[PDB]
RNA sequence: GGUGGUGCAUGGUUGUCGUCAGCUCGUGUCGUGAGAUGUUGGGUUAAGUCCCGCAACGAGCGCAACCCUUAAGCUUAGUUG
RNA sequence: CGAAGGCGACUUUCUGGUCUGUAACUGACGCUGAUGUGCGAAAGCGUGGGGAUCAAACAGGAUUAGAUACCCUGGUAGUCCACGCCGUAAACGAUGAGUGCUAAGUGUUAGGGGGUUUCCGCCCCUUAGUGCUGCAGCUAACGCAUUAAGCACUCCGCCUGG
RNA sequence: UUGGGCGUAAAGCGCGCGUAGGCGGUUUUUUAAGUCUGAUGUGAAAGCCCACGGCUCAACCGUGGAGGGUCAUUGGAAACU
């Protein structure tokens, strides 16, 4: 189930010699609670198509987040442009404490044991990019030991 | 069959690139030696890439794969169109219209617009129209099959891809790196091998590089169908 | 918008006559008797969403043809509400006899059918989007291509009038042999009037 | 009863720019966005009127006659003309 | 070419310094660079050649609706240079200085390298550079990308609302 | 510091040269100084780890080690300084 989360409504006014438009764009985050997470937007007007074309746009790319279960396996961060996020793994019995673009990809993957020091910008585009571009750069233990050519259980 | 064997390989012109500064710098695996600026393939890898692509076009057609073919440049208007009919596949003859594959729910309609305006002027009730419209009904007709005469019987999605050259069809492999289509082209130098899956660095003046490879390549989708 | 009435653009070019009678001689007296019965004819229908009327005069047989878009309330039960207009037909003037009635399926496909209706959906001033969004979206679901209907006179309660239209598609509204019907209503709101200019299509 | 006042409460409603020919939408694509492509380069024209070539295709409004008529014809009835 | 301000008919004097090539030798003898010392463009404080030309200030004629303004010259120091400086410029490549590494093409300045040769010219290796286009990376983008604002190290200095 | 910038936003004097200072190429051997460990003493009373006791709950006071795992008395190890 491609779990939806909206960010905002919008209005854009292109002042010309004539008249300005009433485009109502948006941007959403679409995860699945499995470690296969996307996000999407669209220059739309319809609040359904603000979801629908963007849910279609998020289903242009669901990124593969490797999840050693129970939390996010490492103490990680994010990076895009002028913004950057941060995640520290923690206990399960906490209650998730994060924000708007830093909680979004973190809650639609079912992990719930993390931190959030959302550094960088306040523009949610490159923020939720950094929430995604950091998270896509995650790696597990078993594939890297395959990639390095050691064994999996040799790493502790 | 599988290879261009070593007699008609060094005597035909399938061991040629062209000069530096019309050069792609990541063709170093496809550079053998300089022949007055013209480089040579290592003529075993270009087969071992393409003989497994021959098996890849075989097993993709074993699941019914319509391996898309493109011949668009003025060397390929009678190279890949002359080979895909010997290969039984769906060619492409004219240029990238701007959403034939990424927006394939509006520009694949031009095949439907050439399957409906044919159906308009095939049967009855075509006569009552003003005759100035039939000028541009037919001007719509010729332009529609100058481009998509290959995709006429292709009312399905393209599963794999064959381009002629990404120097003047760089947007083809851009589509093949956007919609995840496996692509194989007989490129020349100053063409990027990174976005393409099976590169053959062929000089673009040998139709024998087309006639001994690309008809027989999707002959492995006519025989690879079964 | 400094333009002219589009319903005037096809009088006798595309449309037919709603006045197809012949009154040449002594036109003055037997015209005032048409509009002396006419000024009560509309008020008794009680916003019936009438389309239009087609009067006919033939050897003093001035026959009334009112549409009354909602039926039933003009018939009664086999000539009980029809005789009352027939009784007033003999009461205002001498004969005026034999009133009729019609009805309309696809209840919002005519021009004045919507125009009398969407005026009456603006006294309450409740969901001027969704009632018209029920109207226009179902109109193309009732067979329409481009329908253009506006909400003009002083919406919301404001002291300034704000027009609010809804239109799309292909709309050849100026061609000579196309039947275009267009309307106007006077739904006041005790500060300003709703002159509504409707457009529909097929 | 108001021509007593108030276009500026307003319905309208016309004239103007103005023969001015320009004006809008859906799917692509590209942009972090503010936003751009379909109306354009070559040749041909009275005006989104052409064809080639163009990242475009689809959808339009006005767009010419269509309506009335000049004149150039045929056909009808010869009617008081 | 000069660190920079800069450097222009030349012949000569005294030289600086650049650079290549062979690389012989000492065995890192280095970089920043607070202090300090210099240069320090133009104008200004003054002298002697200066008032030939130019020219602040001043003058004249009219235009223009408006003057002596845009037009014009005459003309004062200041100009030119030498003799004292002052210590200021968009002195900006708006990029402090020294070292490693990552796509190219393209001319050009000096030295070494040649193949043919040329009747002194064609092609090509290299060094140091002078330039022009142009990946990955970069930034907010411009634009940079071997004459980095890319990827690393060392030092000084500076900055944190107007 | 962890965890900021100096081309156009605020961040290179006009450039230098240079005194101090800081920081410096490459490859071997000594110390154990700096590094990092191990035997203890071992760091403060309300404040400070963990668990009880006293408070009607509690507000508010003691207990038991933890105990320093940082400092000293002590042994050492040389790549790197």
């Amino acid at each position: 189930e491609f779990e939806e989360r909206v960010v905002t409504i919008n209005r854009v006014a292109k002042v010309v010699k004539g008249g300005r438009r009433f485009r109502f764009t948006a941007l959403v985050v679409v995860g699945d609670k499995n470690g296969r997470v996307g996000f999407g937007t669209g220059k739309a007007q319809e609040v359904p198509e603000a979801i629908k074309k963007a849910v279609e746009a998020a289903k242009k790319d669901l990124v593969v987040v490797p999840r050693v279960e129970g939390t996010t396996p490492h103490t990680i961060t994010g990076r895009y442009g002028s913004g950057s996020v941060f995640m520290k793994p923690a206990a399960p019995g906490t209650g998730v404490i994060a924000g708007g673009p830093v909680r979004a990809v973190l809650e639609l993957a079912g992990i719930t044991d993390i931190l959030s020091k959302s550094l960088g910008s306040n523009t949610p585009i490159n923020m939720v990019r950094a929430t995604i571009d950091g998270l896509q750069n995650l790696k597990n233990a078993e594939d890297v030991a395959k990639l390095r050519g050691k064994t999996v259980e040799e790493l502790y | 069959m599988a290879v261009i064997s070593m007699k008609q390989l060094l005597e035909a012109g399938v061991h040629f690139g062209h000069q530096t500064r019309r050069w792609n710098p990541k063709m170093k695996k496809y550079i053998f030696t300089e022949r007055n600026g013209i480089y040579i393939i290592d003529l075993q890898k270009t087969v071992k890439k393409v003989d497994e692509a021959y098996n890849f076009l075989k097993q993709v057609s074993e699941d019914g794969g319509q391996v898309l073919f493109v011949g668009t440049k003025k060397q390929a208007q009678e190279s890949v169109k002359s080979e895909a009919e010997r290969a039984g596949q769906f060619y492409i003859n004219q240029r990238w219209l701007g959403g034939l594959l990424t927006n394939y729910k509006t520009i694949s309609k031009r095949i439907k617009r050439i399957s409906e305006i044919e159906k308009m002027e095939e049967d009855g009730l075509f006569e009552v129209l003003p005759k100035k419209e039939v000028v541009e009904l037919k001007k719509e007709y010729d332009r529609l099959i100058k481009f998509l005469g290959g995709i006429r019987d292709m009312k399905s999605m393209p599963q794999a891809l064959f381009v002629v050259d990404p120097r003047k069809e760089r947007n083809a492999i851009a589509e093949a790196r956007k919609l995840n289509i496996p692509i194989v082209g007989i490129v020349d130098t100053n063409c990027d091998p990174d976005e393409i899956d099976y590169v053959i660095p062929a000089n673009d003046d040998a139709i024998r590089a087309v006639k001994l490879l690309t008809a027989k390549m999707a002959d492995a989708i006519l025989e690879g169908q079964q | 918008g400094q333009k002219i009435n589009p319903i005037g653009l096809r009088v006798g070019i595309i449309r037919d006559w709603e006045a197809k009678w012949y009154a040449e001689k002594d036109f003055a007296s037997l015209l005032h008797e048409d509009l002396k019965i006419r000024k009560f004819i509309d008020n008794e229908l009680k916003e019936a969403s009438v389309s239009h009327v087609e009067i006919e005069r033939a050897a003093n047989r001035i026959n009334i043809a009112i549409h009354t878009g909602k039926p039933g309330m003009v018939i009664g039960k086999g000539g009980s509400e029809i005789e009352k207009l027939r009784n007033k037909l003999n009461a205002l003037t001498d004969k005026k006899v034999h009133i009729n009635v019609i009805e309309i399926k696809k209840v919002d496909l005519d021009a004045r059918l919507v125009a009398e209706n969407i005026a009456r959906q603006l006294e309450n001033r409740a969901s001027f989007r969704r009632v018209q969004k029920q109207a226009i979206t179902r109109a193309m679901k009732l067979g329409a291509k481009g329908i253009k209907t506006q909400v003009s006179g002083r919406l919301g309660g404001a002291d300034i009038a704000r027009a609010e239209q809804y239109s799309e598609g292909t709309v050849p509204l100026h061609t000579l042999r196309a039947d275009i019907d267009y309307a106007h209503a006077e739904a006041d709101t005790t500060y300003g009037k709703l002159g509504v200019k409707v457009w529909i299509y097929r």
